[PDB]
Formats: C-alpha cells, sequence, structure tokens
RNA sequence: UUAAUAGGGACGGUCGGGGGCAUCAGUAUUCAAUUGUCAGAGGUGAAAUUCUUGGAUUUAUUGAAGACUAACUACUGCGAAAGCAUUUGCCAAGGACGUUUUCAUUAAUCAAGAACGAAAGUUAGGGGAUCGAAGAUGAUCAGAUACCGUCGUAGUCUUAACCAUAAACUAUGCCGACUAGGGAUCGGGUGGUGUUUUUUUAA
C-alpha cells in the first residue's frame, strides 16, 4: 500500500501542476483573443464545464 | 378500549358504558366546575361535547382526591374531598353511579382519557382512526405488559382454608367470593409491586353470566355451583423506570416501630430486612435477584401471592420466559443474573473507545482532528449480541467510527486521489499508534459498500480490552465530488450515480445523526433496547436481515414508542415485540407512509409545514411508482426527509415476505392464544416456499468466538 | 487527602471582608472582617485589620478540615475602582502566612460594560 | 470597630448564643464530573445532615478550571460550571452548567491598534438544551505589514460576524451537549472559524468566550447515568 | 376541524342502525 | 457653436459610531424569592444620624424595572450644525470615486420668512433603576485630606407642543484663481508584484 499511494500522489501532483500552469499561461487565440482565467483556477477542463453548466 | 357497563369488582374491565357516559354529559351540561360554572354548553356540537368530557375525565380526579355531585331532579359542583373510590354522587337520588367502578379500573380509564386528549389536541397528524376505528382489547398481551395466570387449589370447591378466609365479615362487604378474591389479589399484588407497576387488572377467566331457567345460579364446570370461574389472570402495566429495581424500598427505621413499618414487616415476613446504605439511611428493605430469563416482577408476585392468598396457588408466565431466552445470552461474568434492561456490556465498549479516543487526539498529524464520531451498532444499543471481549467472530465486532479532520484546501480534487489521501492519513495513524502504544493492534481492510468506489480502505483497531473498532475518513470535499459525480453523468447513468450517493450519505452523513438521536431517545424507552435485537433476531431466522439494512429494522421497531397510540408505551419484551409485528400486519406501505417523531415522551417535533412536506414527497414518489416495485417502505423522519434513505434497494419479494409473515403471525395469535408452541412456531423458518435450499456447515463452531 | 475551599476577599476602601467557603459557594465556612479585629472604624481598611482577619479564618479553616483554598479577590467595582486595595493583598499574604495551600488566584471584580452615574457628580469627588 | 468608645448599636440587645457548632451537623459530600473530563475528582462539599440533604444537593453549581479537570496548563484560562443533578452514596453526579474565561486573560487579550469583533448566538442542541454562545476574535497584521493598526471596515466585521454565527449554529444544532463539550475541550471550534474567516481576513486569538444554558428539558436520570458511565446496602446482623 | 367533522358524519352513517329492523322489534 | 478640472441629473460597485421604525445582546445599579454563616455594616481627615439577632454587610441560584454601549477608542470616521459608538431587518437619504451616458449657463452674493438648533426651563400624560437643584436631618472637633454623611422634591427617560440660549471658537463673511517642499491616515480608482488565500456551487 505504501508504494501504491506514493506512486499515485506523485503522478497526480505532476498532472495537477501541469494543469495549473496551462490555464495561467496567458492563452491567446490565433485571432489574438486572450482567454480570461481567474485566480485559484487549476484546470481548463473545469472552465469548459462552467461554460456548460451556465 | 374494552369498556362496558358490566360489573368490575368481579374482575372484568368495565362499568363505564353509555349510561355512565351520558349521565356524566348531563351533569357537566348542568355545571361540573369548582365554581359550579358550566363546562359544557348546550349549543356545543358533537365534537365539543365529547372533547370536554375526555378532558374532564383526564384531569379531574373522581376517586381519591375530589368528587362530583349533581342533581337529576342544583348546579353540579366539584368537591375537593374524595371518598377513596370513584364517586359521581346524585343528591336528588342519593345513588353513586360509580359504585361499579373499581379503584384499579378508574386509573386505567383516566389514562385512556388523558392520552386521547393529547391526540384530540394534536393538529399535525390526523387521529380519527386511532381514537375510534382501532380495537385495543383484542389481545390482552398487546394491551397489557405482563400476564400471570394463577391456578387456585382444589379447582369441586375451594379449599377449606380459602373458603374460611372469605369468612362472614366479607359477605356483607363483598357479596360474592369472586368479588372478594379479586380485591384480595389486587391489594396484595398492588402493595407488593408498588411503584414497579402503573396499573393492575385482575380478570376472572371463564366467568359466565347467563344460566338456564331450570337452574337457580350460574354453573361453572370447575365451579360446581361454588365459584363462577376457571382461573384468575393477573394483568399488569409495568413501569420501566423502576421495574427492575433490585430492592423494594420501605419505611425508615425509628425508635418505635411505626404502623407503616408494621405492615411492611408483616407483609414480606422473613423476606423483610433492615439494611443500611452508603448514604447512611437505615430502612426496612427486602432483596431480589435479577435473572436474564424472568423479570423481578414474576418473583414478587409469586412470593407475595403465595404467602397471603394461598400457599398452594400456582403462578406461571412462561410466554415472557421464552422471549427472554430467545435473546442471546452473552459470555460475560454473571450473564445469567444480568437483567435484560442492563446495558453494562455496551458501556464497557464505550470506555474502551474513550481510551483510544484520547490517544488519537494527542497524536500529531498534518491536519488537526476535528472530531471522532462513533457510529457503530453497539454505540446505539442495538447490536443483536451484546459486545464480548475478544469475541471477534461476532459480525458486529468491528464498530464503525467516522473520523473527520479539519477543513483544508489541499485535498485532491480527484476522488480516487481523494481517498488515497484518506488512506494516507490512516496509514500514519497506524504507524505512530503502533510505536507509541504497542499494546494496541491494528490492520487495514478494504470496503466495497459504496458501488464502484473500490479504493476505500479502513483501519481495524484491536483494542487491548478485547474490542474492535473500524475507522474511515470523512471529508467535506467528498460530498460535493459525488454531487459533481451526478452532474457530469450521462442522463441514462444519473439514476445509477444518485444511488451511489444515497448509500454514501447513509453510511457517512445520516449515519451520524441516526446514532445521536437513537442513543438519546433509547434512555427514555428502556425496553427499546431489548426488543429491537429480538426483532432483528426474528428477521435473521427468516432470512430477511440480508436485504434489510439494520437502520430500517430500528426505525420500524421504534414506531410503537414514539407513536404508541392507540396503545400505551410498551414496558415488556413480549408486548413491545408483538406490537411491532401487529403494525407490520396492518401497515399498507403502498398507500400509507411511515413517518416518525424521534423525540422523547412528553422541541424537534414535526410541525405542520414539515409534516405536509413529507406526505407531498410520498405522493410524488407513489405517482411515479404506484405499484411500489422500486420502493416499498417509505420511512422518513427529521433525519431523513426524503424517506427513501434506509428502504432503497430491497427486492419486492422480500418486502411482501416481511408483511406476509407478520399477518400469519397475527393470524396465528388469533387462532391459537399465546403459548410455548406458538412462540416456537413464530421463531422457526419454513424454508419450503424457497425454490432451492442449500445447506452449509462451517469447519468449526462459531458460538464461543461470537460471545454467546 | 487534599480538600479544597475558596477564600474570597472583598477589599473595600473602608473595610476588608475575608470569606472562606466550599467550592460551589452557598455554604459559608468562616467569615471575618477588619471590623471584627480593630477598635476604631478608621483602621478597618488598614492592612493590620486584614491580617488578623485572615489569620482568624485560617485557624477556623483548619478546624473544619479544609487545607487548601482558591483565592477570588475582588474590589467594590460598579462605577468605583476596579483594583483591590492594599487590604486585599495583605489578606492574601496572611493566608500564605497561615500555611493554607493556595490553589489559584483570580480577580473577580465586577467590571461593568456600562455603568450608571457615579455618586460624585460633575465636579468630582475624593477631595 | 469593637472599641469601648464605639457607640452601641440597636442590634446589640438580642444576641443568639453559639450553643451549637454548625459543623457538628454538617456532612461531607463528594463531587464527580461527567466522563467527558479526564479527572472525575473535583473535590467535595458539605451540607446539613438529613433531618433532607438531597434537596440542597440538587441545584448545587460548582465552577472549576479545566486545568484541574484536564491535567494540563494549556486550559488554565478556561472554567466550567458543573451543576449537581443526582446523588447516590455521597457521590454527587454533575452536568455541564456553563463555561467562561478568567478576567485577566480577557483583559490581556484586548489590545490597542486592532479591531475587536464579538458574535453571540442563541441556539439549541439536539437534546433540547437551549444555550447561548459568545465568541471573540481579533484582527492581526501580516508578516510584511507596515501599517501600525490592522483595522477592518464595518462591512468586513459584518461579513465575519455572519460566518462565525453560521458555524456556531451548525456545530450546536448537529451535536449533543456532551458532544458539544467534547469539542470545547480541544478548542476545535476556533480552528474552523479562523479557516472559515481565512479567505475573508486574517484573525488572531479566536475563542468561544462564554457558554450559557438558558433552558433545560425534563431531567433524565437514565441519560445522566450513561454520561457518568443499583447498589445494595448491608444487613444489620 | 372540518375534516374531523366530516369524518364523524361518515362514521355515524356507517354505524346507524337500519330503521327496518327497528319497526320489526 | 463648445460641452467650463462651472453646474444639474443619471447610472455601477463601494463607504460611513449620518437619520427613523422594530429587533437582539451586554455586564453594572436597585429591588424581590430562595440559599449558608454570624456581629457589626455603612461613611469620614476624624466622627454621627442611618440599616442590622424578624439576620444586616458578604456568599450563590435566579427573576423584575429603568437608564446606558466600557476595555477595542486612534490628532480616525459620518453629518449643515447641534451631534452620532451592541447585533440583525425594514424605510428612504448622502459625500467621494468611475463613466468615450445625459441638460446646456440652469451660476456667485443676499431681505423678510422658514427648517434644524447642546444642556437647562415650560404645558399635559406615561415611566421613575441610578444621579439629583430644592428641602429635611447627623456632626459641628481638626486646615493637605475644610465640607462631608442619610433621606431625597423638581429634574435626569419618553410621548405631543412651547422656550432658541452656550468658551454653539479658526475667540477670524462668502464665492473664485494663483503663490513652497515632505510623508502618515480614511474612501474610491489604475498598474505591477509575491506572500496570505484557494479547488465546477455562487460569491
Amino acid at each position: 500500500l505504501k508504494e501504491d499511494i506514493h506512486t499515485h500522489m506523485a503522478i497526480f501532483e505532476q498532472r495537477e501542476a501541469q494543469a495549473q500552469e496551462d490555464v495561467q499561461s496567458s492563452i491567446v487565440d490565433e485571432d489574438g483573443f486572450t482567454l480570461v482565467v481567474g485566480k485559484n483556477t487549476k484546470s481548463l477542463n473545469s472552465i469548459r464545464k462552467k461554460i456548460l453548466n451556465k | 378500549r374494552g369498556f362496558s357497563s358490566n360489573m368490575s369488582h368481579s374482575g372484568s374491565l368495565g362499568g363505564f358504558g353509555t349510561f355512565e357516559f351520558t349521565i356524566l354529559m348531563a351533569a357537566l351540561l348542568n355545571g361540573g366546575g369548582i365554581n359550579s360554572n358550566k363546562i359544557l354548553l348546550h349549543g356545543f356540537s358533537s365534537y365539543q361535547l365529547f372533547k370536554g368530557v375526555i378532558k374532564y375525565l383526564a384531569t379531574m380526579d373522581l376517586c381519591h382526591d375530589g368528587h362530583l355531585q349533581f342533581h337529576s331532579n342544583p348546579a353540579s359542583k366539584y368537591i375537593d374531598e374524595g371518598f377513596q373510590t370513584p364517586t359521581l354522587f346524585d343528591k336528588s337520588t342519593k345513588v353513586n353511579i360509580l359504585t361499579k367502578m373499581t379503584v384499579s379500573s378508574y386509573q386505567i380509564l383516566k389514562e385512556y382519557a388523558g392520552e386521547t386528549l393529547r391526540m384530540l389536541n394534536n393538529v399535525v397528524q390526523d387521529q380519527f382512526s386511532n381514537i375510534f376505528l382501532t380495537n385495543i382489547s383484542r389481545f390482552d398481551n398487546l394491551k397489557y405488559d405482563l400476564c400471570y395466570d394463577v391456578q387456585l387449589p382444589l379447582g369441586n370447591n375451594l379449599e377449606t382454608s380459602l373458603a374460611a378466609t372469605f369468612g362472614s365479615m366479607e359477605r356483607v362487604k363483598f357479596i360474592t367470593l369472586e368479588n372478594f378474591l379479586a380485591h384480595k389479589i389486587t391489594n396484595v399484588a398492588r402493595y407488593a409491586l408498588g411503584d414497579r407497576i402503573k396499573y393492575i387488572q385482575i380478570e376472572m377467566v371463564g366467568q359466565k353470566s347467563d344460566f338456564p331457567i331450570t337452574k337457580r345460579k350460574v354453573y361453572s364446570n370447575t365451579g360446581g355451583n361454588h365459584f363462577n370461574f376457571d382461573f384468575v389472570r393477573v394483568k399488569l402495566i409495568v413501569n420501566p423506570s423502576e421495574c427492575d429495581k433490585l430492592v423494594t424500598k420501605g419505611p425508615a427505621h425509628s425508635e418505635t416501630m411505626s404502623t407503616e413499618a408494621a405492615v411492611f414487616k408483616n407483609f414480606w415476613g422473613i423476606k423483610s430486612s433492615l439494611r443500611r446504605f452508603k448514604d447512611g439511611s437505615i430502612t426496612h428493605c427486602c432483596v431480589w435477584s435479577t435473572s436474564s430469563s424472568e423479570p423481578i416482577i414474576s418473583s414478587i408476585v409469586n412470593f407475595a401471592l403465595q404467602k397471603h392468598v394461598s400457599k398452594k396457588a400456582q403462578i406461571s408466565n412462561e410466554t415472557i420466559k421464552k422471549f427472554h431466552n430467545f435473546l442471546p445470552l452473552p459470555n460475560l461474568p454473571s450473564s445469567a443474573k444480568t437483567s435484560v434492561l442492563n446495558l453494562s456490556s455496551f458501556f464497557n465498549l464505550k470506555k474502551s473507545f474513550d481510551d483510544l479516543y484520547k490517544i488519537i487526539f494527542q497524536m500529531k498529524l498534518p491536519l488537526s482532528v476535528k472530531s471522532i464520531l462513533p457510529v457503530g451498532s453497539a454505540f446505539r444499543y442495538t447490536s443483536l449480541c451484546q459486545p464480548v471481549p475478544f469475541a471477534y467472530s461476532d459480525p458486529d465486532f468491528f464498530q464503525d467510527v467516522i473520523l473527520e479532520f479539519e477543513t483544508s484546501p489541499k485535498w485532491p480534487d480527484e476522488i480516487t486521489s481523494l481517498e488515497k489521501a484518506k488512506t494516507a492519513f490512516l496509514l500514519k495513524i497506524q504507524e505512530e499508534l503502533s510505536a507509541n502504544s504497542s499494546t494496541y493492534r491494528s490492520f487495514f481492510s478494504r470496503d466495497e459498500s459504496i458501488p464502484y468506489n473500490l479504493e476505500i480502505v479502513t483501519l481495524n483497531i484491536l483494542t487491548p480490552e478485547g474490542y474492535g473498532f473500524k475507522f474511515r475518513v470523512l471529508t467535506e470535499r467528498d460530498e460535493i465530488l459525488y454531487l459533481r459525480a451526478i452532474a457530469n453523468a450521462r442522463n441514462e447513468l444519473k439514476p445509477e450515480l444518485e444511488a451511489t450517493f444515497l448509500k454514501f450519505t447513509a453510511k457517512y452523513l445520516a449515519s451520524v445523526r441516526h446514532t445521536r438521536t437513537l442513543e438519546n431517545i433509547s434512555h427514555s424507552y428502556q425496553f427499546y433496547s431489548p426488543v429491537v435485537r429480538l426483532f432483528k433476531r426474528w428477521l435473521d431466522t427468516h432470512l430477511l436481515l440480508g436485504h434489510i439494512t439494520d437502520e430500517l429494522a430500528e426505525l420500524i421497531a421504534i414506531k410503537p414508542f414514539v407513536d404508541p397510540a392507540p396503545y400505551f408505551i410498551p414496558g415488556s419484551l413480549e408486548n413491545g415485540f408483538l406490537k411491532v409485528l401487529k403494525f407490520i400486519s396492518q401497515w399498507n406501505w403502498k398507500d400509507d407512509p411511515l413517518i416518525l417523531d424521534l423525540v422523547k415522551p412528553e422541541s424537534e417535533r414535526l410541525t405542520l409545514a414539515q409534516y405536509k412536506g413529507i406526505q407531498m414527497n410520498f405522493t410524488n414518489l407513489r405517482n411515479s411508482d404506484p405499484n411500489g416495485t422500486h420502493l416499498q417502505f417509505f420511512v422518513a423522519s427529521k433525519n431523513d426527509p426524503s424517506g427513501i434513505l434506509y428502504s432503497s434497494g430491497i427486492p419486492l419479494p422480500i418486502a411482501t415476505r416481511l408483511t406476509a409473515l407478520a399477518k400469519v403471525a397475527v393470524n396465528l395469535l388469533q387462532t391459537h392464544g399465546l403459548n410455548q408452541q406458538t412462540i416456537n412456531l413464530l421463531f422457526t423458518p419454513g424454508l419450503k416456499d424457497y425454490d432451492f435450499v442449500v445447506d452449509l456447515r462451517t469447519p468449526i463452531g462459531l458460538k464461543s468466538s461470537c460471545g454467546i | 487527602s487534599q480538600v479544597f475551599g475558596v477564600a474570597r476577599i472583598y477589599a473595600s476602601f473602608n473595610d476588608t471582608f475575608v470569606h472562606v467557603t466550599d467550592l460551589s459557594g452557598k455554604e459559608t465556612i468562616a467569615r471575618v472582617t477588619g471590623g471584627m479585629k480593630v477598635k476604631a472604624d478608621r483602621d478597618e481598611s488598614s492592612p493590620y485589620a486584614a491580617m488578623l482577619a485572615a489569620q482568624d479564618v485560617a485557624a477556623k479553616c483548619k478546624e473544619v478540615g479544609i487545607t487548601a483554598v482558591h483565592v477570588k479577590i475582588r474590589a467594590t467595582g460598579g462605577t468605583r475602582t476596579k483594583t483591590p486595595g492594599p487590604g486585599g493583598q495583605a489578606a492574601l499574604r496572611a493566608l500564605a502566612r497561615s500555611g493554607l495551600r493556595i490553589g489559584r488566584i483570580e480577580d473577580v471584580t465586577p467590571v461593568p460594560s456600562d455603568s450608571t452615574r457615579k455618586k460624585g457628580g460633575r465636579r468630582g469627588r475624593r477631595l | 470597630a469593637v472599641g469601648k468608645n464605639k457607640r452601641l448599636s440597636k442590634g446589640k440587645k438580642g444576641q443568639k448564643k453559639r450553643v451549637v457548632d454548625p459543623f457538628t451537623r454538617k456532612e461531607w459530600f463528594d463531587i464527580k464530573a461527567p466522563s467527558t473530563f479526564e479527572n472525575r475528582n473535583v473535590g467535595k462539599t458539605l451540607v446539613n445532615k438529613s433531618t433532607s440533604a438531597s434537596d440542597a444537593l440538587k441545584g448545587r453549581v460548582v465552577e472549576v478550571c479545566l486545568a484541574d479537570l484536564q491535567g494540563s496548563e494549556d486550559h488554565s484560562f478556561r472554567k466550567i460550571k458543573l451543576r449537581v443533578d443526582e446523588v447516590q452514596g455521597k457521590n454527587l453526579l454533575t452536568n455541564f452548567h456553563g463555561m467562561d474565561f478568567t478576567t485577566d486573560k480577557l483583559r490581556s487579550m484586548v489590545r490597542k491598534w486592532q479591531t475587536l469583533i464579538e458574535a453571540n448566538v442563541t441556539v439549541k442542541t439536539s437534546d433540547d438544551y437551549v444555550l447561548r454562545i459568545f465568541a471573540i476574535a481579533f484582527t492581526r497584521k501580516q508578516a510584511n505589514q507596515v501599517k501600525r493598526h490592522s483595522y477592518a471596515q464595518s462591512s468586513h466585521i459584518r461579513a465575519i460576524r455572519k460566518v462565525i454565527s453560521e458555524i456556531l449554529t451548525k456545530e450546536v444544532q448537529g451535536s449533543t451537549l456532551a458532544q458539544l463539550t467534547s469539542k470545547l475541550i480541544p478548542e476545535v471550534i476556533n480552528k474552523e472559524i479562523e479557516n472559515a474567516t481565512k479567505d475573508i481576513f486574517p484573525l488572531q486569538n479566536i475563542h468561544v468566550r462564554k457558554v450559557k444554558l438558558l433552558k433545560q428539558p425534563k431531567f433524565d436520570v437514565g441519560a445522566l447515568m450513561a454520561l457518568h458511565g443499583e447498589e445494595k446496602g448491608k444487613k444489620v446482623t | 376541524s372540518n375534516i374531523f367533522k366530516l369524518q364523524i358524519d361518515e362514521l355515524l352513517e356507517q354505524v346507524k342502525l337500519k330503521q327496518k329492523h327497528v319497526l320489526k322489534v
């Protein structure tokens, strides 16, 4: 169990870290539209879900 | 309520008929108050006329302190003085109509009037059917907690001693020996039991009132023109608070033995003793010994009745004995002597938990522990077998405990990551627990109760005292992730995901509330603890616990107590259990919802707005599910307003089987009275209607490791 | 083996009350003041009155059986001074001098969040 | 003034004599605390012997510091009131009756150049024990703050007061008093307030100032015995 | 209250004795 | 024709111990019930009226009444001024900021008159805990403690109207320009930044 948990947390932290950088990296569309990302946002997948939810 | 105008000094409950009801109408329509003011006005409707008298009988006392006088031929006046017997005097005619009322029956009458007045004032729930369209007199056991049948000796005439005891002095006072013996039995039984009981009724079984014209007096087969009865039955309403008291307190010691002390020593004889207590008081007292098979009352009534009425009488209540034996006897010291109302076994479990409860807090963790909430069955006094040290074959040995740490924003937002963080907590809890406290043993286990949630891991702690505890994390993020789970699911899969959420809250969120309320309410209902196990034991014999969650049985078993109407709150194992079976027999779960106020006896009571909300839920559910295939039992309360939490997922065949056995059980009691043969028939499974039956035998006997 | 009391001292500007009780408080064990122990009223607030007052209860304290006391010192309070006067501390000294085991010391002077007008008036008092 | 020169006062004629030492009749009685506290021994008390003793014993309230009951100086500044409810064999069973802090700690807490926020709520627990809670918090400056004071605007004080009130109401409603007291001892409640108020503002020294029990339901000896975790006497041979 | 009143009236008419059996007695 | 770093109004998020009507808390004072004990309690520079063995003062469990918001309280905030410090809701009102929205000179000064106007005072009801002009009474010994003590009317609070006076002070008409630097604070706005924060409920 110790090894299984340790591997799983490490993989998650890398993916979570990468996701947070992607959203807060000044995303700009090919037509020069700069996506607005709020502070504390971590995943772009979450942003899409809000647009769908609302 | 089984009330008639017939004689009651003979023993039958009655004397109060229409005439005593209607005559009391006129007295109150002509006055009735302590100021001779009218209590009933002649313009009152049928409801108002009936209400005041149900109120009148309930609160004004007509037997011991106070009596009412009226004029048939003059305003009726309530006098404070009492004649020590029920009296509604009539000065115009100089007759007391309430002469036929026995002292014992009057309090029973007053109890019914008061408890109906409470339902009459009730506005949340309709009580029309209970007050009027429910017969509580069909079974004595359902109506009365304990029943003892006494066989008098030489029964073609009573023994010379017993006939001598009646004597010349009592013919004038009591015209018939049947009347005299009933008063003798009531006085000694009432005096012997004292505060242990609320009401006592003595009934002459097999008493006839009609005889052929060819004969002068009624003839009983046992009587032989001497005594018009077969046998007497002592029926009791026991008081749970002091029913199992080991000692019967008596008058205090003094220089000169007082009259109360005189009757105290004479009545119990050798059984009486003068004994001192820790407080330093010296009083005359007598001793009893508790037993796991019988109550203290059976011992008192036997000894008291034999000494005073007849040394040759035979007292036997085997029916209550069988139910006590069917309750498992734990493997603890002095188990046989322990009473069925004792919860010492559960308390020792709590103290062991308290020791571990301290160790966990002082331990240092990355997140501070918010609270630890025990939620196991034994913590709410409901486990089928009482906890036993090291008896780990009991399936209820490992008690669920909910641990919740302080709110943090660092929880994984992925649920499989969320739990692997949860397990990482318990892993650390295991490590320092092993180091600092080596006397405690621990191991991990997986849980699959929540469907599809295959990562849950729980720590099972084996305490040095010999008890097991199972620990699982609660997280604030966990709930909303499930709410996130339902939202993203495809429309076809959403009904499946909400079912997963339903069992999650059943185990984690609502489980905490269920134990908190039940533990507190159980104290007031002393006999709830014994009955609920025996009901669960009954379910297990018929193979129903496997589909019935433990909570549903508990909510079913508590209905006769929070809602005892038209009956009284049970104070016996046999009375409480049969009432549960009766309710199931007459419960129409397709059209009638089951909703309870989990409150102590007269806040958190359901008021009208919350009440109406719950039926509105039932109607909406039944609109979509009229046949009830998806859901059968609608059990709701303050804790569960949805009403589907603890009754979801049961197959329809099991639901009908539960009601089927109850009706046949009631029909069995109707056809054949309560006895040893019936009780065994109730508690044994048919196993024939099942299409195929598979027999298993374990390699070793599991009783001794189960604590039985 | 250690039975506890509560030694309550009320140090007013004109008098000092030394009152020893049980833990809960209704039962008085011993109550003496400076007026008990002095011949002139002007010296009731004097520390000398407090000590001979405090010593008297301590002997009476050992009589009933109480061997330790929790000290709850206070002043007159209200719209008057908040701090116990020299008499209060002197009594606390004597209780230590008597030998009684002192458990805890707390100030329970009544502090008003809002006080009615003082006796002095606008121009003041204590001239 | 016991002086001779002191003038006689009116009361001095009628003087009842000390012909009875009161303690000759008084009987000592032992007090016990609920199982929630580690140290059940909280001393003893005395009453006149029964002619009864119990009637005076019921309603007895004793106030005691946690440090004695918990055996830790971390709670030296907190006190609990325990009310006697049942007596058996000279052992006085008590129940939680109140909580409060020492005056010195409250005075030391209130300091200049900061804002004092206090919130109170009237709420009942699941056992129908109606109670009133008082909570206090204080503003604090950040690590890099250069402003002397850490005042918060009125809208912010109201926002904090709304958050704190919600938490206190939630904790009391979804718990029993015995469970409620179990949370008071570790001071867990303060930790959720400071995290609940965390995104709003940094607060320091968050504490539940006082607990009052406004009403009580019908007394239940059965419940009382359970919280404390019957006895035969001795035959006179 | 109106529900209870109508429930009384329904209860009565169920238990009212049939007038024909009166005339017979 | 401009759209005055004239002005009006709008609209957006804030901001305030601004105002009124309800509502909640809070100790403290006095009084009352119960509870344990006993000789003084009170007050002064020192004492005496006064209360007290029907139990004073003091101890605790409460309850009732009327005022009023300590500590947090700062060369800080709001209001034309006088003034305004507990929580929550309702009613409207207002300064500043933002505006690539709107009128187009609608402005400055000023008589009579009007509104507000601390505390005290007045008419007629209510309330009356505390404080308290007046009046009563104790003591009238000693100069740093030399005017104190007890009872206490009107008043202190409020309702509907009068009275319109303050060292109601920048001891200092109003409107509008220009004529030095410096950094503390309050409200708003703009940019940057990394700590505290935090996550698909919202905010």
